[PDB]
RNA sequence: ACCGAUAGCGAACUAGUACCGUGAGGGAAAGCUGAAAAGCACCCCGGGAGGGGGGUGAAAAGAGCCUGAAACCGGGCGGCGAUAGGAGGGUGCGGCCCGAAAGGAAUGAGCCUCCCCGAAGGAAACCGCGGCGACGCGGGAGUACGAGGGGAGGGGACCGG
RNA sequence: CGGCCGCCGAGACCCCGGCGCACGGACCGAUUGGUCCGUGAUCGGGUAGGCGGGCGUGCCGGUGGCGUAGAAGCCGGGCC
RNA sequence: AAUAGGCGGCCGUCGAGGGCUCGGGUAGAAGACCCGGU
């Protein structure tokens, strides 16, 4: 299992898109390296223990930031938090 | 063109608010060699005037002149606590503060009354009565282990500065039993040295002559006389309206123009007047006295108390302070005076100046 | 936590850098603030700063911009410049970050990071004035 | 029978319940006394009430307060002494003692667990103004409900 | 094939009445207990008005009377609540709370595991080469993945709202 | 300033599913129509304005019914 | 002073301390503040 951070939606200046999020994992600092995690699951846990379940589907950037389709939206006080990649 | 004026009252006494406490606060302190208690306080008692040879220079030298004086006495105070100041991030925080355990108290005016023997108390029995909350079982020993603490922390070098609290003995001169606390700093350039100069008087008692020098220029902390609200006119002496106004002739005219869409602060407006704290510079003391009486050429000794007494005050029965002018606050208002801060450069001579008359007539 | 020594660090590159990791979600500590550069021309620096403590609220002053003359204030609202302070994320982002002058004692003997991103060593030639000296011309205490 | 009460779980068996209906009070001062006496105890309420009448003790007001000055103490703050409202609501508590007591319940454990002030019919009337101006002079009234329990 | 008490004549009623103007003249508002008064006997409290018991009635419908809406006011419950800024809302979800019926559901809910197909789209490890460089090109490979469309196993009460 | 490289970014463009519309076709209705298929890169914003369909209310002529085992009305909810 | 401070002392895991009430102003529009209360 892999650690992550939740940076923030996918977003233009002022145009923010609610089921799809930016995720950073810990050791990951490139296209390269972040392109084995695509088809892996995204796990975040709410304060009262609910989990919300996304996939990650496609890299972001070049710096080793991916994208994660979620069904339920993540409800933003997710941003900053902390995610389980599997 | 216009016309100019000076706006109406000064801005560096803002806000014009109550006073926090009735008993002043000292902010700042001269710098001293001489390892001495940079202050006193006493309790303002009322006005005279006396006749003098003028020894300031200037165009009256050497010529007698009239001279109004204020008398404030000064019971001895009792020196009872030691603090310890260290270097903080933001300035300085005090690290410890021993006080002396309690002690039987003398100088309390018992009076026999019908059944009962004299009352005997104590040290820490007056004192409950400003702090309240005061230690119990506390010993000799006790107190030599947490001084001898402070000690080594000033020998480590952990101390930059050390301060003497003391209190008043209003007692003594029957106006009250409650006293009042304050924090005084001492002269010098030594810790060491200013640590020693307070443990030698820890417990002790202070009197104004082995502090304060006569002739010195000074300055005279107090809250002056309330007033309670007072208009603008009082306030900021502003100019009364015309007196055509039918609105009333006592109150500002215009507040403010169109832009800015508020009322500046610097409008005046009517509120608190008087009982704000205030601070005087370079009051000359004239003389000390001692049990309520002034010396003059080694032979003649009067009373400084007025025939009939001083008005709204007793009569003076311990040692009392001759201050040059008037000093702010009221009768029986707790005074503080500090060696003077910003002195002139041409300043008068540290001695007592020749006194040909003093005035002892009644004062009501 | 992370421990920044700001000497012999660009301002405006080592407050983005502190600003990201602090939106990011991490704990930051300043040590050097006092030792920080800024480029430029000193009287024009020392001007726009004397500018920035003038700004104030005419109608009351208690209102105004109380822009910093401190080091460390100084460092720490170039950081929040940089942060999206109107919102409940940055006012909490800000919360995380504590800047100081010299070492305290509490943070000596201890691993101090640094940014190459923002080392002086990048400049041309050193024209630059120091927030030590910004704070002795505006008058702050260090 | 009149008039309903708003307690929903009255239990005759241990609980009474007494009203007043049409009182020429105000309403407002009426439902800072119901506010401040609500929870307490029946006797230590009716001393509070004499203490009211008696004025050695003010009444805090919480929700219309406009122009009212302090009061000597911890927690004021604006209060003011109702009388009027404090003797009304004290003849209610002294019927609603005497109902207890008719039904069996012990005097000395009676807890006020509902107490409430409702505005009733308003009598209107008018007074002259200036300019040739009628204009209304009205007085409310107050619907007072007050149930006890007997707490063991 | 008119209206159904702000409608219909101004007036469904002690209505051209009450009331306004010196005067010609002007001119309202206002319907409903119950099948039957059976319209609450008696007890406690209160100066009274009334309040609480107890009775009548299929039902208080209690005369302040058929139903009793909205605005407004008081109390109870759920949620927020004294360092936070936008016309009070829009999209998504999280925390707390409700959740019998009318929605799905023990003929199986949220949930967990595994298998097949798959549009537009679509990586990378590694190997070889080009470029001063960011990087790119051929293979890997149209592979992993991919909206959605189907199947099997486990568990046993939620999901929608 | 003269050039280049990679990314990010709309309801635009591409793909799957659904609705309506315009035109043509088949089949079926005892008063304007109904079901289904085919084409739409060349249909889908909209003020003034024109045109078509549908929802709701009182009463009349018919037709089929509900209701004291509870009508109308009102309050809070489920579904379409 | 949202980094919402330091120190001495008393108290809690019945109880330190305080308020109303009392006699008066170094104070006062209500609050507040200050002295005294065997």
């Amino acid at each position: 299992r892999i650690k992550g951070v939740v940076l923030s939606y996918r977003r233009s200046k002022e145009n923010q898109h609610n089921n799809v999020m930016i995720i950073k994992p810990l050791d990951v600092n490139s296209r390269e390296e972040a392109s084995k995690l695509i088809g892996r699951l995204v796990l975040w846990k709410s304060p009262s223990g609910k989990i919300l379940k996304g996939k990650i589907v496609r890299v972001h950037g070049t710096k080793g930031a991916v994208r994660a389709r979620f069904e339920k939206g993540l409800p933003g006080q997710a941003l900053g938090d902390y995610v389980e990649i599997v | 063109g216009k016309v100019h004026r000076p706006r109406r009252g000064s801005l560096g006494f803002s806000p014009r608010k109550r006073a926090k406490s009735i008993v002043p606060r000292i902010r700042s302190w001269p710098k001293e060699t001489e390892v001495r208690m940079l202050g006193f306080a006493g309790y303002k008692a009322g006005m005279t005037h006396i006749l003098m040879i003028d020894d300031e220079p200037g165009l009256t030298n050497g010529k007698e002149i009239f001279m109004p004086v204020t008398i404030i006495e000064t019971p001895p105070l009792r020196v009872f606590g030691i603090r310890a100041y260290r270097m903080g991030y933001l300035g300085l925080e005090t690290a410890t503060e021993v006080i002396v355990p309690d002690f039987p108290l003398d100088n309390y005016p018992a009076k026999e009354r019908k059944g009962k023997p004299k009352p005997k108390m104590t040290f820490y029995k007056l004192l409950e009565r400003r702090i309240a909350t005061l230690p119990k079982n506390y010993t000799q020993e006790m107190f030599e282990q947490k001084l001898g603490q402070l000690e080594d922390m000033i020998k480590e070098g952990e101390i930059v500065d050390v301060r003497a609290i003391v209190a008043t003995q209003p007692w003594v001169i029957k106006l009250k039993k409650k006293p009042e606390v304050m924090e005084y700093a001492i002269g010098g350039t030594s810790v060491e040295e200013k640590f020693n100069y307070i443990k030698e008087k820890l417990g002790k008692e202070l009197r104004v002559g082995e502090v304060l020098k006569e002739g010195e220029l000074l300055d005279v902390i107090a809250v002056t006389k309330g007033k309670g609200t007072q208009g603008p006119v009082k306030r900021w002496g502003i100019k009364l309206r015309a007196h055509k106004d039918s609105k009333g002739r006592r109150k500002v005219g215009s507040i403010g123009p169109w832009h800015p869409a508020r009322v500046m602060w610097t409008v005046p407006m009517a509120g608190q007047m008087g009982f704000h704290h205030r601070t005087e510079l370079n009051k000359r003391l004239i003389a000390i006295g001692e049990n309520g009486k002034l010396k003059l050429d080694e032979n003649t000794e009067i009373e400084i108390t007025p025939k009939g007494g001083f008005p709204h005050y007793g009569i003076v029965r311990s040692d009392f302070m001759m201050i040059a002018g008037s000093v702010p606050g009221a009768i029986k208002r707790i005074i503080r005076v500090r060696p003077a801060i910003r002195p002139p450069k041409k300043k008068p001579p540290v001695q007592r100046p020749q006194i040909t008359y003093v005035s002892v007539e009644s004062k009501q | 936590m992370r421990i920044i020594n700001a000497e012999g660090l660009i301002l405006g590159r080592l407050a983005s850098k502190v600003a990201k990791m602090l939106l990011e979600g991490e704990e930051v500590v300043i040590v050097n603030a006092e030792k920080a550069v800024i480029t430029g021309n000193r009287d024009v620096i020392f001007k726009k700063y004397k500018q920035r403590t003038e700004l104030r609220t005419l109608t009351n002053p208690r209102r105004g911009p109380f822009y910093p003359k401190r080091s460390d204030e100084i460092v720490r609202r170039t950081i929040r410049g940089m942060l999206p302070w109107k919102t409940d994320r940055g006012r909490k982002a800000f919360k995380r970050l504590k800047v100081y002058v010299g070492i305290p004692k509490e943070f000596q003997g201890k691993e101090l990071e640094t940014i190459i991103e923002a080392h002086v060593s990048r400049l041309s030639r050193p024209k630059y004035v120091t927030v030590g000296e910004v704070a002795k011309f505006l008058g702050g205490k260090f | 029978k009149r008039f309903g009460y708003s307690f929903q779980n009255f239990d005759p068996k241990r609980m009474a319940r007494a009203s007043a209906r049409d009182l020429r009070i105000s309403p407002k001062l009426a439902v800072e006394v119901c506010r401040e006496l609500r929870g307490m105890m029946l006797n230590d309420a009716l001393r509070y009430l004499d203490d009211v009448i008696a004025l050695k003790r003010p009444v805090p007001l919480k929700r219309y307060n406009d122009s009212q000055g302090h009061k000597p103490g911890k927690g004021f703050g604006p209060g003011r002494y109702p009388v009027k409202v404090a003797k009304a609501i004290k003849k209610v508590l002294l019927n609603v003692k005497n109902n207890a007591v008719q039904k069996g319940l012990d005097p000395d454990k009676l807890k006020i667990i509902h107490i409430a002030a409702h505005k009733g019919p308003v009598l209107r009337g008018w007074y002259p103004r200036a300019f040739g101006r009628a204009t209304p002079f009205n007085e409310q009234t107050t619907h007072i409900e007050v149930v006890v329990e007997e707490i063991r």
